[PDB]
């Protein structure tokens, strides 16, 4: 995986490392889960997010 | 805004409103509780400087429903390379006095990083753009906040399609050529957000354009991907007395 292509895969940032490595790296107000690409909020209001739309999917 | 639709009160939580002595300046974009990102050439008239007011969680400028927050600006960073007057490097960081609280209303939107935002954010088509300005060319501003998707151009088609200011690489077109939707004045400084995986993003800054909903014509965007370390160094200074910072760029 190369962060140029489909953003590496990752939902929010990523870093290309020197081999075939690739590291994604979420948002302060976000965690990385263990799929290494998935970024899950740690704050009751991370940015980009709407709160009453956040709400009404839950 | 023109040809849009008011924005529901909450939808878009990260709109700032910029007052002067009360009265309506320009839009910007919360990014963190104490810094919003507007417009620099906002800023070009200003005579005091310590009666600048930046509104968050507002909505309808008619009524007070509690939810608006208010602070006063105590900084306005501009890059070195804006020139009064002119329309390039439009973009300027505002700090707060104090932090806004953020709530179900009051929301930063995501600056995002440089890599993510040139290679992700600029190939999606479509993004929203809001404000309280114009809901006409030559017409009476909203009072409900206002919203508007609209696709973006590469510049060389913007240059191709339209028919004067050059489109710098500080600068993106988007928007429609037939008259019918556009940004407009007053909703300068507001922002141009981008949705990816579901999260929203800072790619765009409300700039200029050759009137507003004009035939031919796209609106133009400061384009927020060239500034993003600016921006981050800026956050990380400590403040200087004087509201007015000029900052070296790059
Ligand atoms: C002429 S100047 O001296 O260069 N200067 C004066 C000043 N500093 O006030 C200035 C600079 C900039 Cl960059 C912008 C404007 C006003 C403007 O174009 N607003 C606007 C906003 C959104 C739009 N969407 C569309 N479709 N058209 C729009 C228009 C003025
Ligand atoms: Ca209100
Ligand atoms: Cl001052």
């Amino acid at each position: 995986l190369i962060c140029v292509n489909e953003n590496g895969g990752c939902e929010q940032y990523c870093s290309d490392h020197t081999g075939t490595k690739r590291s994604c790296r979420c948002h302060e107000g976000y965690s990385l889960l263990a799929d290494g690409v998935s970024c899950t909020p740690t704050v009751e209001y991370p940015c980009g997010k709407i709160p009453i739309l956040e709400k009404r999917n839950a | 805004i023109v040809g849009g639709k008011v924005c529901p009160k909450g939808e878009c939580p990260w709109q700032v409103l910029l007052l002067v002595n009360g009265a309506q300046l320009c839009g910007g974009t919360l990014i963190n509780t104490i810094w919003v990102v507007s417009a620099a050439h906002c800023f070009d008239k200003i005579k005091n400087w310590r009666n600048l007011i930046a509104v968050l969680g507002e909505h309808d400028l008619s009524e007070h429903d509690g939810d608006e927050q208010s602070r006063r600006v105590a900084q306005v960073i501009i890059p070195s390379t804006y020139v009064p007057g002119t329309t390039n490097h439009d973009i300027a960081l505002l700090r707060l006095h104090q932090p806004v609280v953020l709530t179900d209303h009051v929301v930063p939107l995501c600056l995002p990083e440089r890599t993510f935002s040139e290679r992700t954010l600029a190939f999606v088509r479509f993004s929203l753009v809001s404000g309280w300005g114009q809901l006409l060319d030559r017409g009476a501003t909203a009072l409900e906040l206002m919203v508007l998707n609209v696709p973006r151009l590469m510049t060389q088609d913007c240059l191709q399609q339209s028919r004067s200011p050059n489109i710098t690489e500080y600068m993106f077109c988007a928007g429609y050529s037939d008259g019918s939707k556009d940004s407009c004045k007053g909703d300068s400084g507001g922002p141009h957000a981008t949705h990816y995986r579901g999260t929203w993003y800072l790619t765009g800054i409300v700039s200029w354009g050759q009137g507003c909903a004009t035939v031919g014509h796209f609106g133009v965007y400061t384009r927020v991907s060239q500034y993003i370390e600016w921006l981050q160094k800026l956050m990380r200074s400590e403040p200087r007395p004087g509201v007015l910072l000029r900052a070296p760029f790059p």
